[PDB]
């Protein structure tokens, strides 16, 4: 199965998909690092439900500076809050995010401990306009994680007759001492599992072993005119 | 490569066939393309591959449709080679069997033939044999002319043709209508049976002639009247080819003293020149009765003629002889040993889900109306066998042909396709069919899986942990094969026993009171042998003894007779189970409401070695008891299901259930009432409340709990 990057063009593999993706976020920002790293917030992190409350508790940080911009307590993120740290610390590309949009990561005296505390705290730069951080902010709320789009791979054959035309050996039909003590042995446990007293979790047991094998699919169509239409899904 | 051995269908459709996925990935073909199958004598045939979960990686599953026209019989080989250059047809002419059509006129196209191509794009080839239904009868074609050759699809823009006399029937040609596996219902496993027995032996007879070792030379087919016997017997002769002679004591006992042994050796003659082949001898009861309860010389002459003919088959190569009987005792014992008829099958009475496929093998010539449940109707058949299913099919067909036939007025030899074809069949006749059926094996012990689950029992959250380990652990890793319940009645001891077969989808067999009293008074306590012997045929399947000392209150109980702990029954009971390994998946449940009288030989290490302990519920089981007996019923938001438990501190399991039901012969009567409400009030549990009482008293409680602490 092939798919596009969109971010490169390139033609990758299933398994080649996040590496190529992930690369492209990474340089990206060189061009714009704000995109960058909401990209990478919603890409790298496989855990969606922890993404959208990050970037929500992101989005909180940015309006409470946005409603009270002269008070002094709303310009500093602390690293080490409860909530900071469940929701924001735990995913790639929060930090990035927080650096792009005019946060600088600083040291401050606690208001009752003596140890510095980390912080992200907005410079002047960008405070004085609220309506960069504003954009910012709806950027990375309105972004989605970043995926190869499946190539289709649309293609029509023509089938030929000539693959229809064989003839079997003359001892085809012979089975061998491998098939026929195969084929008894299969008969024995057939009726043994029949016969056998077992509770649901070792039916089960067995049973589930054919469930895993896909998660793609090709198509054919085929049309009036004698054409065969394949892609892939 | 590229070749699998013929296995049965799943799918009855006439035009498909199953392989597993990855075969199909192997041939790089795709669910719906078309493929050709290549056959024996140079023969194929023309098919569409989907896939399913159950064919096995090296089988292709195709029905009998298919395999006849490639002259192929259930394990051989076939060759697959997909075909994709399939084109639409433009014209076909296909043709009726004679055989088929007879007595049935009208236009055939409009009422089969198109109807099954139309819109379907089934692959067809010249030569092609198929089955439309329809009409209460089974009609087949032959295929005579395609435009495209030597097959294509047949489109909905595709012309076909149908005329001309109807085609008589090759002689290498076998009718569709003939008995086939496809025509039994249940006993699944009793097929499966006879296949690992009889098939090998005579799809393959050179694997047996080099060697000094004989197959097995008679199976003995038992069961009521109407089960299959016959017709297990007639489907395999005629799956595998072998030749089937039909005998029945009857035929053979009508005769004089000379032609009767004549008649009885000559087809045992007839099956070797024919050989392989199947002797099937009908009521065996009556061809060999116990010489020891009648004086007449042709019973005698016979018996011993039978035995020498049985014994004869070590030089009567690939000849099997099958044998049906009523009951395996009630026949000569010489024919039982070592040899001759050594193997017993025990084809039994259909469950509920063996009646439904029954009865939908019977109406797959029948048009059913949209308000026939046939589900509905295998629920109700209860004590019918697969015989009086058949008559209830037919009874449900005349009288929806009745209905109709007086607005049809057709009076001639023949009767048209059409008007039979309109004809469909109702709830109302099924019904009215099973208001006269009357069943032919209503007194015989019904023995199927239970419809008890775990979900039906409140509490007892560790005791079915235990149970569930006691069976699960000795297939997952001598551990015990049974368990003796012990405590006071009401609490769910049967149940348990049922639960514990219904997930494991086993057969529960029920011994009750009565039973075991009436083998003590009547001195047939010889019937546990069969009982036991059930539970063996029955695996996997759950022997439940209840009121194990119902035969001990009988005989006084707490005063006595003659007799004490031990009786008859219980020592056979001992006899039977010191004989069972733990390999023949019968799992023993006793229960007694009296462990202190019961033979202590019953649990002596190797017997019943297990003990559960099952007292009264404590709130929180008591309310899911509650909450279970009112599942299938509205309950208003009112009822406080938490304070009732509350109140029956000293209440079994059947004590809370009698004022649920009180509760409910309430609530409906008020129903009834007011339409000449429409859920359970608490007026009507506080009503039932009135009446209900425990019925275990706390002296008894102290009774069971001290032969508890005598185990620990
Ligand atoms: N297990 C079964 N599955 C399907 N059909 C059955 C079954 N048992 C009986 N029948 C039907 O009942 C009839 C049996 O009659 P018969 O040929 O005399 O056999 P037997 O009397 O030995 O059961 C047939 O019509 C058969 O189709
Ligand atoms: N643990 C339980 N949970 C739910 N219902 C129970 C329970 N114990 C007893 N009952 C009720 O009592 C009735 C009889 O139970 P049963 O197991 O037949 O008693 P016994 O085993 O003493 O004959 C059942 O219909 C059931 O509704």
């Amino acid at each position: 199965v092939y798919f596009t990057c969109p971010l490169t063009g390139a033609t990758l593999r299933k398994d080649q998909r996040d590496a190529c993706i992930k690369e492209a976020i990474l340089l990206h920002f060189s061009t714009d690092p704000v995109a960058a790293s909401i990209m990478k917030i919603y890409t790298f992190n496989k855990d969606q439900d922890r993404v959208k409350l990050g970037v929500d508790t992101i989005a909180k940080y940015l309006d409470n500076i946005h409603l009270h911009p002269e008070e002094e307590k709303y310009r500093k993120i602390k690293l080490q809050n409860k909530v900071f740290q469940e929701r924001i610390n735990c995913l790639e590309g929060t930090h990035e995010f927080f650096e792009a949009i005019g946060f600088q990561k600083v040291l401050l005296p606690a208001q009752d401990q003596e140890d510095p505390e980390e912080f992200y705290v907005l410079s002047e730069t960008t405070l004085a306009q609220p309506q960069s951080l504003e954009r910012h902010k709806e950027q990375l709320l309105a972004a989605e994680p970043v995926r190869a789009k499946l190539d289709r791979q649309r293609r029509v054959f023509q089938p030929s007759p000539l693959a229809s035309q064989f003839e079997l050996p003359g001892d085809f039909f012979n089975l061998t001492a491998e098939e026929i003590k195969r084929e008894q042995r299969l008969r024995s446990e057939a009726v043994e599992r029949l016969s056998v007293l077992r509770t649901k979790a070792m039916r089960e047991k067995e049973e589930q072993r054919g469930l895993r094998k896909y998660n793609y699919t090709l198509l054919r169509v085929r049309l009036p005119d004698g054409c065969l239409l394949q892609g892939t899904f | 490569p590229n070749r699998l051995i013929v296995d049965e269908a799943i799918n009855e459709d006439n035009s498909v066939v199953s392989l597993s996925q990855p075969k199909m990935d192997e041939l790089q073909l795709f669910r719906g393309d078309t493929v050709l199958l290549k056959g024996k004598k140079r023969r194929e045939a023309v098919c569409i591959v989907l896939s399913d979960d159950t064919c096995s990686d090296e089988k292709i599953r195709m029905n009998r449709v298919v395999r006849n026209n490639l002259r192929v019989r259930l394990g051989d080989v076939i060759s697959i080679q997909p075909c994709p250059d399939v084109k639409y047809g433009k014209r076909i002419h296909v043709l009726p069997i004679d055989d088929t059509v007879e007595g049935i006129t009208g236009n055939l196209f409009e009422v089969y033939l198109k109807p099954y191509f139309l819109e379907a794009y089934r692959p067809i080839r010249k030569g092609d044999i198929f089955l439309v239904r329809g009409g209460m009868r089974a009609v087949e074609f032959k295929v005579v002319e395609t435009d495209p050759s030597p097959y294509c699809i047949v489109a909905p823009d595709t012309v076909i043709h149908c005329e001309g006399e109807p085609i008589k029937r090759e002689d290498e040609e076998e009718s569709l209508n003939e008995v086939g596996y496809d025509d039994i219902g249940g006993c699944r496993k009793q097929l499966a049976q006879i296949k690992e027995m009889v098939e090998l032996p005579l799809r393959h007879p050179a694997l047996f002639k080099a060697i000094g070792v004989k197959p097995p030379r008679g199976i003995l087919l038992y069961g009521p009247p109407g089960t299959g016997k016959t017709l297990i017997a007639r489907a395999v002769a005629n799956e595998t080819g072998a030749f089937f002679f039909l005998i029945n004591g009857p035929e053979i006992m009508s005769k004089l003293a000379g032609e009767s042994e004549s008649n009885l050796r000559k087809a045992f003659e007839e099956a070797e020149k024919n050989a392989p082949a199947i002797i099937f001898i009908d009521e065996l009861d009556a061809i060999a009765p116990k010489r020891e309860k009648t004086h007449g010389e042709v019973e005698r002459r016979i018996v011993s003629q039978l035995l020498t003919l049985m014994d004869g088959l070590k030089q009567r190569a690939h000849v099997i002889v099958m044998a049906a009987t009523n009951r395996p005792n009630s026949i000569d014992p010489a024919l039982r040993r070592f040899g001759r008829f050594d193997r017993e099958v025990d084809i039994g009475i259909p469950d509920a889900t063996g009646r439904l496929e029954i009865l939908q093998i019977h109406t797959k010539n029948m048009k059913l109306a949209d308000d026939v449940d046939l589900e509905q109707v295998a629920n109700e058949t209860h004590g019918h066998v697969g015989a009086d299913l058949a008559a209830l099919c037919s009874e449900a067909a005349l009288q929806a042909i009745r209905k109709k036939m007086d607005l049809i007025d057709l009076e001639d030899e023949t009767i048209d396709a059409e008007v039979m074809n309109s004809l469909a069949v109702t709830m109302d006749d099924f019904r009215w069919a099973l208001s006269q059926s009357n069943p032919s094996a209503l007194r015989e012990t019904v023995v199927e899986v239970p419809q008890v689950t775990w979900e039906d029992i409140g509490g007892l959250e560790d005791v079915k942990r235990e149970l569930q380990e006691l069976v699960q652990y000795p297939v997952e890793h001598t551990p015990s094969k049974g368990v003796l319940f012990y405590g006071p009645p009401g609490c769910g001891k049967t149940l348990l026993a049922k639960a514990i077969a219904n997930e494991c989808q086993a057969n529960f067999i029920s011994i009750k009171g009565p039973e075991l009293l009436t083998m003590w008074f009547g001195e047939s306590e010889a019937n546990v042998r069969e009982i036991f012997d059930k539970a063996r045929q029955a695996a996997p399947c759950v022997l439940f003894f209840d009121e194990l000392d119902s035969i001990a209150k009988a005989r006084g109980g707490n005063i006595g007779d003659g007799g004490g702990a031990a009786d008859r029954v219980i020592n056979q009971i001992l006899t039977e189970m010191d004989g069972m390994s733990t390999k023949k998946n019968v799992f023993i449940i006793g229960a007694t409401n009296r462990p202190d009288i019961i033979d202590p030989a019953i649990l002596r290490p190797g017997r019943l070695d297990q003990l559960i302990y099952i007292p009264l519920p404590d709130e929180k089981s008591r309310v899911a008891i509650l909450k279970a007996n009112l599942r299938k019923s509205p309950v208003a938001k009112d009822v406080d299901l938490e304070f009732l438990a509350k109140m029956t501190n000293g209440f079994s399991g059947a004590d809370l259930t009698e004022i649920c039901q009180r509760a409910c012969k309430l609530a409906i009567r008020e129903s009834i009432e007011s339409e000449i409400v429409p859920e359970i009030r608490r007026d009507h549990f506080e009503e039932a409340m009135r009446f209900a009482r425990r019925s275990v008293s706390d002296n008894d409680i102290r009774k069971y709990e001290m032969f508890a602490q005598t185990l620990q």
